[PDB]
RNA sequence: AAUAGAUCCGUAACUUCGGGAAAAGGAUUGGCUCUGAGGACAUUAAUGUUAACUCAGAACUGAAACGGACAAGGGGA
RNA sequence: AAAAACCGUAAAUCCUAUCUUUUAAAGGAAGGAGAAGUCGUAACAAGGUUUCCGUAGGUGAACCUGCGGAAGGAUCAU
RNA sequence: UUUCAAAGAAUCAUUCUUUUUAAAAUCCGAUUUUGUUACUUUGAGUAA
RNA sequence: AACCUGGUUGAUCUUGCCAGUAGUCAUAUGCUUGUCUCAAAGAUUAAGCCAUGCAAGUGAAAGUAUAUAUAUAUAUAUGUAGAAACUGCGAACGGCUCAUUAAAACAGUUAUAGUCUACUUGACAUUUAUAAGGAUAACUACGGAAAAGCUGUAGCUAAUACUUGCAUUAUCCUUUUGGAUAAGUAUUUGUUAGAAGGAAUUAUAACAAAGAAGUAACACGUAAAGUGUGUAUCAAUCGAGUUUCUGACCUAUCAGCUUUUGAUGUUAGGGUAUUGGCCUAACAUGGCUAUGACGGGUAACGGGGAAUUAGAGUUCGAUUCCGGAGAGGGAGCCUGAGAAAUAGCUACCACAUCUAAGGAAGGCAGCAGGCGCGUAAAUUACCCAAUUCUAAAGAAGAGAGGUAGUGACAAGAAAU
C-alpha cells in the first residue's frame, strides 16, 4: 500500500537534531502534534541528547510514565510530543522550568526559567477566522485556537496568552521598532528591530532586519516571530543573547580562553 | 444575439432581479477593460466574468493560431544555456491558452497570460493583457526577446 | 480510470506502465428516473457517503422572481440541452427541463398577496397563462445522482422564451 | 459445394507508378416505435404556407435470425 | 440467496498481417591469410607506347582503344 | 551616433572617497520620481 | 605531479597509429598469507524454479470474565489475577528487487482562489432515566470427511459490537430587572447584503426550502473536582492526489504524424474528493513538426553521487538515503480513513504440491538454505541487550535491526 509513512532513517534525521550516524538505524517520527516535524523535536531527543537524564529509550519511557513532565502547565504522557517553537516545559520533581530557545548557530536549546516568567508564553497567531454569530478566532503557530480576541489584534501581531486560563492579556504589533526572531532562516537566531518591510505584489514579501552591530539582513515574511517591542526582549534570551557572532572573530574569542 | 448554441450561457452569480452583469477586479495589477465592463458577451470560462480566479504564475508570448473558437496557441521563445560550450542557445515550447471574447487577438501580437485551474485537456492558462505588435514574414519564424 | 491510456498532445501514443491505482476509481454511471422515491448510499472515498438517487418523484423548487421555494412533485420531462435520449427515456440530469404542478404555488400566492418582504413584483402574463393551464415548465438545477434529491428553479422571461421557441417555424 | 448483394474497416510482392485491387482478410444486414439533417413559397430581424425519399444515430423485440427465395467472384503461391 | 439480463471493466485461446533478433539452405559470387604453385610485362627511368582521370566498347590477366581533360611530366623558356 | 565632465579631503610622489550639471510631475528657494529584457551584484527558499 | 618512450627508413624530418604507463568505491582470476581496526558481499546471466524453518500481532488504573485460582471481616462484599472468546487498532509500516519505463518518472520550483486527510492536539453543539431492546461468540452435547487458517442443528449468555432514547439556548421594548420573541450543524438548491486576501460566488448575516450525523444509557481514580473510550464542526498536525514552469542516452538507412476506436477545442451533462475528453451527446476542424514530432534501439529505475581532474570535460550511478514500479504476467474485487494490497480474495494460462482419485491448498524479487545459470557471490547461527515500530502501549512481539559466523571486495596501523 501507500499509506502515511511511519519511519525516518537516521541519515534522514532533520537538520537540527544532531544525531550520530552509527548510533542505530532509525530516528523517531514525531506523532501529529501542535508543530511541524521539520521545525520541532521530540521530548525523547530533548531530554536525552541535551538534558542527559537517561541512557536508554526504555529508561526515558520509565521516566515519562510518572506524571512529572508538563507542557504549558498541563500534563503530557506520550513520548512523541514535539515541544514547538515557543513554549514552557515544567519538571516539578526538581521544581525547574525550561523554555525552548534557539541559538545563533541554528538549533534548539533549553533555557532555565524562573517560576514568575515561566507562566507566560508568547504565541504568534497564523490565521484569523470568523465563526457563526460574529465571533473572531485566531489560529496560532502553537496549534492553538484562541476565540474572542480583541479587534485590535491583527494577523501578524503576537499575543500574551496565559498558560492556565487560556486567555489573552495583551497584543504586540510589528513596527520598525519591534524585536523579531527568525524561525527557520539560514540566518536564524538573530535578534533585531527590523529596519523596514518590502511588500511584493502577489509573492513573498522581504523584510529587512537591523542588528545591534548595525548589520542588515533580509528575510521572508513567513518565518518571523514578534518577541517584543523597543523596550526589551520580554522573555529571557539564551546565553548568546541572539546576536550573531562573526566567524573569524568568533575563532578569536574561542582561542582567547 | 448573444446565445446561439443549443444551450444558454447563465453568467453564474450575476443576479437578475433584486440588486439595488458581473465583473471582477482580478487584482495582480491588471485593469478591467471598459470593453469587458460594458460588453454583452456571456461565458463560463472567461477570466473576467467566470468562476475562475487567476493564481499561480504569469507568462508572456506570441499568438500563432486564432482560428479556433475561444482558444489560442501561445509559444514561449527564450534562450537556453549549455554548460559545455558556454554559449546560450534557442529553445521553445508552445502552450494552448484560453482567450476571452473581450480581447481581439491577431497573429503576432504580444500577449500576457496567467495560470488558472485546469480548464481543458491541456489548456491551463488565460490571457490578461494584449498589445498590438505587427509582424513581417511568418509568425512561427519570428522570434522576440520575450 | 482517470489520467492515462490515451494519446498525447503532439499526436503520439505513450507507453503504458503504472497499473491502475484505485483512487482514480471512476464509478459506474447512475441513471435516475421518475417513479416512487428510492435512493441508495455509496461508500465514497474518505467514508463520505454519497446519495445516489435511482427513482425520484419530488423535491424542492424555487421562484427566483420572489426568491421562494415550495415542495412539490414533478410531472413530465420535456427538454434538455444534452442528448435527446435522456429526455426520451424520462430520466433526470443537472440542467434538464421538466413539468410541475401549479396548485401549491398558486395557494402560496393567494395566502401571501391575495388575488388569484419585497412584494408587488407584477409577475408576467406569459407565466400567468401557463399557471392558468396548471402544468408549468421548470429547470432542474441540482444533481439528483449526487444529492439523492431533486431541486430546480422555475423558468421566467427570455429564458423561457428561448426554451419554448425551441419547443414549439416549429414542429 | 463453397460467398456472391450493399455499407464500413483494412489491402501485400511487384510495377511500365498507370495498376495489381472487389487483392488477401474481416465486421454489419429483420420487424415495429423514434431522433436529426438535407427545399420552395410572403409579411414589416421576426411570424406563417408547403414537398421528396435519402442518409446518420437510437432504444425494444425474436428459438441469434434477417443480401431469409428470386438474383450473385472461389481464392492464393 | 442461488439464478437471469443489461450497458461496462476485461482475463484467456485462435486466426490474420506486420515488425524485431538468431539460424538452415543445393549453388553462385567476393575478400583475406597462408606456402619456394601456374601464366604473363602491367606499374616505378622517356619502364622501354609518358603517366593518370571521367566515360563507351573489347581482350585469358595484368590491360587496350575511341572522345574530352590534368601535370601529380619527360617542358617553368624566341 | 543620443551625458559629457568638472571640483574637494585620506596611504605613497599615485590611487581612493564625496558634491553638482538639463527639462517634466512632487513639495512653501529647498525638500525628489522620470522603459523592458539579456547581462551582472547582492540577498531570502536553500534536506540530509 | 599541467609529464613522456620503442616501432614505418640506407640514415633524417613529419602526418599518423600501434604499444608502452598509472589509476578504478571495477569485477573475475593465479600465486602467497606472521597481526590488529574496519566490512563490500547471488545487481550483471535466469523479475528462473523452490524442500524446509520462521518472517505481524496486540492485556500492570480503565470494554467485556461462573474456562479458571487465590487472599482478606464473617454463604455474604471486595479484591488480586486469568487462558478460550466478541470487539477496538495496526496489519496499507518495514524489508527486497529493478523487468517495464525516453517529457512518462525524477529533480528544482509553483498552484491547490480545484481536493481529501487515520492517530494526536486545541477550541467547542443543532429539531423508562434512582438508566432502554435483542443478537451471539467462547462453551456444553451429536457429528463428518484424507486433509486444510473446514464445518450443522440444540441450548444459552455479555459488553465501549448492534440498536431506540432522558430538556433547553439565543434575541427585543419600557431601559440590576418585568414582559414579548426566535429555535437545523454540515451538505444541497433559490434570492440579497457582505474581518481577510491581490482578486470571492471568501468568512459571515437574512429569507424560502430540504436534510444527514450527533450532543455521553460506556469504564477507572487526582487535587491535603480527574482520567480513560467514543461522538458534530473548525484549524493545525503526520500526508496523499492532481498540477504550472525548466532540464535528458543513440539514431533520418524513422519526414510527415494524430483524427471512424477522442485526435484538438466549445457547449451541456454523468462520474469522481475536487477539475478535466476521465467519460457521454451535439457542434467545430483542428493539434504536433529539421529548435528532429511521430517512430526504432538502449547488455537504460531517476537524483543528490562515484572514477578521474591543471581547468575545461568523459565515463559508472542496482546498490546505506529521497522518490517510482512490482511481487509469475496480464484482469478484477471486498473490507478498511488509507490497498486495485498479494505472508487479502477471485478468474486464465504456464508450473507445481497432497490426494483414500472423490477433492484440497500455492507463490522465497522477505531472513536462512536447495536446484538451474554462469567466472562470479556468506550461517537452514544468537538475540530484541542498542535504534525504532505496533497495540488494550513499562513487563509482549519485531529475520525491521544489533551481535556472532565465512570473508586477501576494498581501506588503515605495523613484526620478520
Amino acid at each position: 500500500g501507500k499509506g502515511i509513512k511511519k519511519h525516518l532513517k537516521r541519515v534522514n534525521a532533520p537538520s537540527h537534531w544532531m544525531l550520530n550516524k552509527m548510533g542505530g538505524q532509525y530516528a523517531p517520527k514525531t506523532s501529529s502534534g501542535p508543530h511541524k516535524l521539520l521545525e520541532s523535536i521530540p521530548l525523547v531527543i530533548l531530554l536525552r541528547n541535551r538534558l542527559k537524564y537517561a541512557l536508554t529509550f526504555d529508561e526515558v519511557k520509565m521516566i515519562l510514565i510518572q506524571k512529572i513532565v508538563k507542557v504549558d502547565n498541563k500534563v503530557r504522557t506520550d513520548c512523541t510530543f514535539p515541544v514547538g517553537l515557543m513554549d514552557v516545559i515544567h519538571i516539578t520533581k526538581s521544581n525547574e522550568y525550561f523554555r525552548l530557545l534557539y541559538d545563533i548557530k541554528g538549533r534548539f536549546v533549553p533555557h532555565r526559567i524562573t517560576n514568575e516568567e515561566s507562566k507566560y508564553k508568547l504565541c504568534k497567531v497564523k490565521k484569523i477566522l470568523l465563526r457563526k454569530g460574529r465571533l473572531s478566532i485566531a489560529v496560532t503557530h502553537d496549534g492553538r485556537s484562541i476565540p474572542y480576541i480583541h479587534p485590535d489584534v491583527k494577523v501578524n501581531d503576537t499575543v500574551r496568552l496565559d498558560l492556565e486560563t487560556g486567555k489573552v492579556l495583551e497584543h504586540l504589533k510589528f513596527q520598525v521598532g519591534s524585536l523579531v526572531m527568525v524561525t527557520a532562516g539560514h540566518s536564524v537566531g538573530r535578534v533585531g528591530v527590523i529596519s523596514s518591510i518590502d511588500k511584493n505584489m502577489g509573492t513573498y514579501d522581504i523584510i529587512h532586519v537591523k542588528d545591534s552591530r548595525n548589520k542588515v539582513f533580509a528575510t521572508r515574511l513567513s518565518n518571523v516571530f514578534v518577541i517584543g517591542d523597543n523596550t526589551k526582549p520580554y522573555i529571557s534570551l539564551p546565553r548568546e543573547k541572539g546576536i550573531k557572532l562573526d566567524i573569524i572573530e568568533e575563532r578569536r574569542n574561542r582561542l582567547k580562553a | 444575439d448573444v446565445q446561439h448554441e443549443r444551450a444558454y450561457q447563465k453568467q453564474e452569480g450575476a443576479s437578475f432581479f433584486n440588486s439595488k452583469r458581473y465583473w471582477k477586479k482580478v487584482g495582480l495589477g491588471f485593469a478591467t477593460p471598459k470593453e469587458a465592463k460594458e460588453g454583452v458577451y456571456v461565458d463560463k470560462k472567461c477570466p473576467f466574468t467566470g468562476n475562475v480566479s487567476i493564481r499561480g504564475r504569469i507568462l508572456k508570448g506570441m499568438v500563432i493560431s486564432n482560428k479556433m473558437k475561444r482558444t489560442i496557441i501561445i509559444r514561449r521563445n527564450y534562450l537556453h544555456y549549455v554548460k559545455k560550450y558556454n554559449r546560450f542557445e534557442k529553445r521553445h515550447k508552445n502552450i494552448p491558452c484560453h482567450c476571452s471574447p473581450c480581447f481581439d487577438v491577431k497573429e503576432g501580437d504580444i500577449v500576457t497570460v496567467g495560470q488558472c485551474r485546469p480548464l481543458s485537456k491541456t489548456v491551463r492558462f488565460n490571457v490578461l493583457h494584449v498589445e498590438k505588435h505587427q509582424i513581417f514574414g511568418s509568425a512561427r519564424k519570428q522570434f522576440v526577446l520575450f | 480510470r482517470d489520467g492515462r491510456h490515451k494519446l498525447r498532445l503532439t499526436g503520439g501514443k505513450k507507453k503504458i506502465h503504472k497499473k491502475k491505482r484505485k483512487y482514480e476509481l471512476g464509478r459506474p454511471p447512475s441513471n435516475t428516473k421518475l417513479g416512487s422515491r428510492q435512493v441508495h448510499v455509496v461508500r465514497g472515498r474518505g467514508r463520505n457517503y454519497k446519495y445516489r438517487a435511482i427513482k425520484l418523484d419530488s423535491g424542492s423548487f424555487s421562484w427566483p422572481t420572489f426568491g421562494i421555494s415550495k415542495n412539490t412533485r414533478i410531472i413530465d420531462v420535456v427538454y434538455n440541452a444534452s442528448n435527446n435520449e435522456l429526455v426520451r427515456t424520462k430520466t433526470l440530469v443537472k440542467n434538464c427541463i421538466v413539468v410541475i404542478d401549479s396548485h401549491p404555488f398558486t395557494t402560496w400566492y393567494e395566502n401571501t398577496f391575495g388575488t388569484t418582504i419585497g412584494k408587488s413584483k407584477n409577475i408576467d402574463p406569459l407565466l400567468l397563462e401557463q399557471f392558468k393551464q396548471g402544468r408549468v415548465l421548470a429547470c432542474i438545477s441540482s444533481r439528483p445522482g449526487q444529492c439523492g434529491k431533486a431541486d430546480g428553479y422555475i423558468i421566467e422571461g427570455d429564458e423561457l422564451l428561448f426554451y419554448k421557441r425551441k419547443m414549439d417555424k416549429r414542429n
